[PDB]
């Protein structure tokens, strides 16, 4: 559904990189 | 299906690629890539110009056609809709409602969704972007530190 699952989709892959140093 | 887009470039992108070459028109090869490539303006690596020339090749000659050719030197750029879809996530994060991050905000994300994410890597994120020497980041720099790889 067109929504906000799109931006999860964004700030989840950022984060789970940037995650480690 | 359309969705504008630029003229200008196409204008001037389709005048150098027409007036050139010699014994014939319509489309150039390989070395005549480059020439038209060149003239069109920018002039960065030759490195992207060589894989490129030779990843069109398919079940044909070098010759390229004009549609081809703005298509590749457009895709350069990425083509992909992603404002709004940002903005919404900028509502998310933000919580005053302006146009600059603040940490308590980004925190704000980042405890929600949970992961964990102790408060240390919120300051080592403002510390590695950060235009200016402001404990804040702009819409801009935030979106130029987004989107990894
Ligand atoms: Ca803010
Ligand atoms: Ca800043």
């Amino acid at each position: 559904t067109v929504g906000k699952f799109y931006a999860t989709f964004l700030i989840q892959e950022y984060f789970r990189k940037f995650k480690k140093r | 299906m359309a969705d504008q887009l630029t003229e200008e470039q196409i204008a001037e992108f389709k005048e150098a690629f027409s007036l050139f070459a010699k014994a014939g028109a319509g489309t150039i090869t390989t070395k005549q890539l480059g020439t038209v490539m060149r003239s069109l303006g920018q002039n960065p690596t030759e490195a992207e110009l060589q894989d490129m020339i030779n990843e069109v090749a398919a079940a044909g000659a070098g010759t390229i056609d004009f549609p081809q050719f703005l298509t590749m030197m457009a895709r350069k750029m990425k083509d992909t809709d992603s404002e709004e879809e940002i903005r919404e996530a900028f509502r998310v994060f933000d919580k005053d409602g302006n146009g600059y991050i603040s940490a308590a905000e980004l925190r704000h994300v980042m405890t929600n969704l949970g992961e964990k994410l102790t408060d240390e890597e919120v300051d080592e994120m403002i510390r590695e972007a950060d235009i200016d020497g402001d404990g804040q980041v702009n819409y801009e720099e935030f979106v130029q530190m987004m989107t990894a790889k």
